């Protein structure tokens, strides 16, 4: 079992905190869902192969661009999150985030990933949206914006629903052992 | 950790914590206030925790089993004990907070109504500005730590074999040296969005919400000037690379 490091960034809301609780908790947090998270050592098998993956979050590192790159160092895959129900997260990728981790992490397979696809077909999220000259993030959006920052591929899941949890960590798995 | 503060915090929420026909006679947005005041007090327990895990089994074991320099020791794990000092009086602090709030007869129930006061005597004056110092010194010489720590791994027969025997336990699964370096780094910023949440289901008492903001506030601004005060040291850096 090889050791590779996960990173996820991404604005603040984007649900990257709640997707690392819900793939690292064994039953769905029914009862609380935590604020925060301080690390976890996934035991992943992918394709035939044993890997110890560690996953680390950037949730309140957000406005401290001094601190924030420590979380960098030897980092194999980087997750960059955004909302699905924040057509303004997704412009936020290749301005601030892109060109963060290409410096910090050169040749890192980076996957886009869009969270909270739920919120698609939500009625409170597209009125909300509409008030704005706004609507949730279409999946063409998305692989266009993956394609054109140069990322390893896209993906879409929820963190409510756990649709789509699973086969992001292992492809990011997959990734890092490239 | 203690075994009483590990059975006292095991439970995934207060609400979990507590008896259940003591939670019964709570409102929802009491209960959902205990619940992020619990998990400040659990995460606090855990990072005390990685920090006795550097001293005592990291640090220590080094020193007494290895035959490497005391500078290359310090290096590896750069005020680990003032962080402890720091850090053990806060959680000390809390857990009395909890103990006082105790009914009589239990061990279990209670209710903190009171936390911004403490929280604001930790993030303001003398200790603040020892929090802020040696939160810059060791963010400004973490990258340095784990450069050594992957200098030592690789070259010493011995410190690999040290590294492999301690870090074996189940227990020890996500806290190996570079994993405790991070978890330490990453602390400071989990406070504004632990107290943010704690103030969101504080309204109820006018003085403690107060209470909540004026700490969010100072815990912003000891950030703001440890995230200035960082300048990343290299091991063997020149004086021109440096001063340019
Ligand atoms: C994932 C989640 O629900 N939360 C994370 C940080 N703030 C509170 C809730």
């Amino acid at each position: 079992a090889i050791r590779k490091k996960l990173v996820i960034v991404g604005d603040g809301a984007c649900g990257k905190t709640c997707l690392l609780i819900v793939f690292s908790k064994d039953q769905f947090p029914e009862v609380y869902v935590p604020t925060v998270f301080e690390n976890y050592v996934a035991d992943i098998e992918v394709d035939g192969k044993q890997v110890e993956l560690a996953l680390w979050d950037t949730a309140g590192q957000e406005d401290y661009d001094r601190l924030r790159p420590l979380s960098y160092p030897d980092t194999d895959v980087i997750l960059m999150c955004f909302s699905i129900d924040s057509p303004d997260s997704l412009e936020n990728i290749p301005e601030k985030w892109t060109p963060e981790v290409k410096h910090f992490c050169p040749n890192v397979p980076i996957i886009l990933v869009g969270n909270k696809k739920d919120l698609r077909n939500d009625e409170h999220t597209r009125r909300e949206l509409a008030k704005m000259k706004q609507e949730p993030v279409k999946p063409e959006e998305g692989r266009d914006m993956a394609n054109r920052i140069g990322a390893f591929g896209y993906m879409e899941c929820s963190a409510k629903t756990k649709d789509g949890v699973r086969e992001v960590f292992e492809m990011a798995t997959r990734a890092a052992l490239q | 950790s203690m075994e009483m503060d590990e059975k006292d915090f095991a439970a995934d929420s207060w609400s979990l914590a507590v008896d259940s026909s003591f939670l019964q006679q709570h409102k929802k947005e009491v209960m959902k206030q205990q619940d992020v005041i619990y998990e400040l007090i659990q995460t606090e327990l855990h990072h005390v925790r990685t920090l006795k895990i550097m001293t005592r089994l990291f640090r220590t074991g080094m020193l007494e089993e290895l035959h490497l320099e005391p500078g290359v020791v310090q290096g590896l794990f750069p005020c680990v004990d003032e962080l402890s000092d720091i850090h053990t009086r806060f959680l000390s602090q809390l857990l009395e907070r909890r103990r006082q709030a105790l009914c009589p007869g239990s061990t279990r129930n209670f209710v903190i109504h009171r936390l911004g006061d403490l929280l604001i005597s930790q993030f303001s004056g003398p200790s603040a500005e020892q929090m802020c110092k040696t939160y810059s010194e060791f963010c400004s010489r973490h990258s340095k730590a784990l450069k050594l720590y992957k200098e030592l791994y690789a070259r010493d027969k011995r410190f690999q074999q040290f590294i492999r025997k301690v870090t074996r336990p189940a227990v020890l699964k996500r806290h190996g040296v570079q994993e405790c370096i991070l978890l330490v780094t990453q602390r400071i910023t989990k406070y504004p969005l632990l107290i943010s949440r704690i103030l969101q289901h504080s309204h109820g008492i006018e003085e403690e919400r107060q209470d909540l903001t004026t700490a969010l506030g100072l815990v912003k601004e000891l950030l703001s000037n440890v995230d200035e005060g960082i300048y990343q040291l290299e091991k063997g850096a020149r004086l021109q690379e440096i001063y340019n």
